[PDB]
């Protein structure tokens, strides 16, 4: 629409378990604070998965915490044009009609 | 193992660190506890022990003790920082019973995660005869 | 707050005393695993002669 500039933007929402999801809400199974919120990134290591699995005792308080992230995109528009010009004699006295 | 807990009033950060270790940030010592509990090993984690230790101390000055209305019982603001060595867990366990015939090779494999590197392994063997005790295998 | 602990592996639940123990600690499916009979190949070849 008009009166909105020359740009369009949109959000993209990242899943929970990707590497792009970076935040500080993490709490590991022991209850201590941890750097990364997501349980594990796009990592297929069995050792890392075993280390970072969410495990629960009978009483689970403040054990495993997660977070989320979103991304934005954009695009813009431009203007183009060209022209040409002539005279009346060039049209009247030319050999063939239909030049226009 | 025995763990030692220190509390910083201004930043509301509780530090869990070994018995020998110490901190000069300005925190105070609240108490100690065994991370693998003697009676309930797989029942309680570090969070429960820290909460139980903090229940005793006073809100105004964590140096002194207080009754119920005046403790530190809000664990949402408190952050737990871990500096002690991670507990030693058994990722892979030996099969309970192995059956074989005479003249065949047998193999035992064990995997241990956590702890403080490096790790040392020792194997022991107890004879099937009556009145036998574990003896080291000659390395 | 596992006052249940694990009755197997030697741990004791809190309600149970030092002497007693849980009566039942597992489930038994009562469906057994069996293996099939080995197949025979040389037997169909033989031709029988009466004695």
């Amino acid at each position: 629409p008009k009166h909105y500039g020359k740009t369009i933007k949109v959000y993209e929402y990242v899943p929970l378990l990707d590497d792009r999801n970076i935040n500080d809400q993490g709490i590991d199974a022991s209850g201590a604070t941890i750097v990364n919120g997501n349980l594990y990134g796009s990592s297929k290591d069995i050792g890392n998965i075993t280390s970072k699995l969410p495990l629960l005792t009978e009483n689970g308080g403040r054990v495993n915490r997660v977070g989320f992230t979103r991304i934005a995109r954009e695009g813009s528009i431009h203007k183009f044009g060209f022209f040409y010009e002539f005279t009346q004699e060039s049209i009247d006295f030319d050999s063939d009609d239909g030049l226009m | 193992p025995v763990l030692k807990v220190m509390f910083h009033k201004d930043t509301n950060v509780a530090t869990v660190l070994d018995a020998s270790g110490s901190l000069s940030d300005g925190s105070v010592e609240v108490g100690t506890f065994h991370h693998p509990d003697e009676t309930y090993p797989d029942s309680v984690t570090i969070y429960h022990g820290v909460r139980d230790l903090l229940y005793k101390r006073s809100a105004k000055d964590p140096s002194q003790t207080a009754s119920y209305p005046n403790n530190i019982i809000n664990m949402q603001v408190i952050s737990i920082d871990m500096k002690a060595t991670p507990r030693l867990i058994l990722g892979t366990a030996l099969p309970r019973v192995i059956s074989t015939i005479e003249g065949k090779d047998v193999t035992w494999h064990v995997d241990v995660a956590g702890g403080k590197a490096p790790l040392t392994y020792k194997w022991q063997f107890k004879a099937n005869t009556v009145g036998a005790a574990f003896a080291d295998i000659d390395s | 707050m596992l006052n249940y602990n694990a009755p197997t592996d030697g741990q004791k639940s809190s309600i149970d005393g030092a002497n007693s123990d849980q009566m039942q600690t597992f489930f038994w499916l009562k469906k057994a695993i069996i293996t099939a009979r080995k197949e025979q190949y040389f037997m169909p070849l033989a031709s029988v002669t009466n004695m």
